[PDB]
């Protein structure tokens, strides 16, 4: 799984953000997530 | 030397599990070493 | 790190670029072999790939 | 008599097709014998290490089940390194203050890992101070960038 | 002989170093890793990240070490907080033998 | 064969990857791609007290 993760497609790692979010001040600020799909509790 | 024995077979139970570990190991190192190679730093691909 | 296009990356040598697969598939298939930066092992780029 | 007959011709076989082997393994065994034992005093502490470390690793990338979990501020990032000076080297030796060994276990008391730079063409020591990136400006049509690739920034 | 207790826990990790073998099918769902992005833009970050080795390093560290944060859930100090190179009483080095 | 060849070279990269100052791993994102590139300047990864020589 790690060898087909990145390497693959180029000279980079393969990344997939499903939430990113922001802190900031202290507050940390929810921008994406994704409910259903590749990241699902498993 | 029984546990040697013990050891040595649950070794030889899984000694294809070793073997399969050494040919998808060495087939990959070379590729994901390259990515971290331009700089001191790592590319990373985000997709979102 | 900051700055975009710094250090491009070599896809000479990788995955073909149509061969991506979509994120919507979490199917695993076998990895191919022999990939690495195929560069003219020159220049400030992936000076410490593997061809070196 | 019968009995020497047949455990002579047995275990000379043996012998014959299982000695010239030993020998050499025995003859090349030298070097990684003096190499595992110069490097003997960084083999419990780096297992402790590991063994320390390795549910708070899992834990990272395992808390959430469907992610990972990571801490993203920006920062700046070095020069790439130049042709011929950063070639890969394998002549690393030694360890932390010039013998193998480990640093004491980082907690947040002392949080800055002593950078250890080994015999490798490739450092990170004289990032003492914030400059503006030799490569500052690059053109990948005729390959013709803004200053001087260097190796002391 | 020493670290034989805790090798059967350090193979989860000793092998592949950052990453840990036990999440790993559910962390990487195929070609792409996953991560959740935590885009901190807080003061000490800001800090540590640019103004570091230069002398306004204590500009806006003490900024924010003036206001409602705590330096426990700060990122260490770099100037301040020893480390085990230039820690006093030596070098702070465990060698086994 | 191939783990023995290119493994302290991944080894020295990734110890090369670490900033001590700022801490973790330094990952920069990434037609191929543009014609144009900028690297506007470099922080100060180190610092004279924290090097320590193998």
């Amino acid at each position: 799984i790690i060898g087909r993760a990145g390497g693959i497609y180029g000279d980079f790692f393969n990344f997939y953000a499903c939430d990113l979010t922001l802190k900031l001040n202290v507050r940390t600020v929810r921008i994406t997530t994704q409910p259903s799909g590749r990241c699902t509790p498993k | 030397l029984e546990q040697l024995r013990t050891v040595s077979d649950v070794l030889n139970e899984r000694k294809q599990d070793l073997a399969d570990i050494l040919t998808v190991a060495g087939k990959f190192i070379t590729s994901l070493a390259e990515a971290l190679a331009s700089g001191p730093y790592f590319k990373v691909m985000l997709v979102n | 790190g900051l700055g975009i296009n710094a250090p491009p990356p070599c896809l000479t040598g990788f995955l073909p670029a149509s061969q991506w697969r979509s994120p919507a598939d979490t199917r695993t298939e076998p990895l191919p072999s022999g990939l690495y930066c195929k560069i003219p092992k020159d220049a400030p780029n992936a000076v410490r790939g593997a061809r070196n | 008599l019968v009995a020497a007959v047949g455990f002579g011709n047995t275990g000379g076989d043996i012998f014959e097709r299982g000695g010239p082997y030993l020998v050499r393994g025995a003859q090349d065994l030298l070097p990684t014998s003096a190499l595992l034992d110069e490097y003997s005093p960084a083999l419990f502490c780096t297992i402790r290490n590991y063994h320390d470390a390795a549910p708070k690793l899992a834990g990272a990338l395992g808390g959430n089940g469907y992610s990972l979990l990571t801490n993203s501020l920006v920062v700046g990032v070095g020069n790439p390194y130049v042709y011929p000076d950063n070639l890969p080297r394998v002549n690393a030796k030694g360890g932390p203050e010039g013998r193998p060994g480990c640093w004491q276990p980082i907690t947040r008391d002392l949080w800055p890992f002593p950078y250890l730079v080994m015999d490798t063409g490739a450092s990170i020591a004289p990032y003492n101070h914030f400059e503006l990136g030799q490569p500052m400006f690059a053109e990948y049509v005729w390959g013709r960038q803004v200053g001087e690739n260097t190796i002391n920034p | 002989g020493r670290a034989a207790p805790y090798l059967v826990g350090a193979l989860k990790l000793i092998l592949t170093v950052p990453f840990n073998i036990d999440n790993i099918p559910k962390a990487i769902r195929g070609d792409y890793i996953n991560v959740s992005l935590k885009l901190d833009l807080t003061l000490s970050s800001v800090d540590n990240a640019f103004l570091s080795g230069t002398g306004v390093s204590g500009m806006l560290r003490a900024l924010e070490q003036a206001w409602g944060r705590d330096p426990a859930t700060m990122i260490p100090d770099v100037r301040f907080t020893p480390n085990p190179h230039d820690a006093p009483g030596g070098p702070l080095v465990e060698r086994g033998e | 064969e191939t783990g023995l060849h290119a493994y302290p070279n991944l080894a020295a990269n990734v110890l090369n990857i670490n900033s001590p100052n700022q801490g973790g791993i330094i990952g920069l994102p990434v037609f191929n791609y543009l014609p144009f590139g900028m690297n506007l300047a470099s922080t100060a990864m180190t610092l004279p007290k924290q090097i320590a020589y193998s």
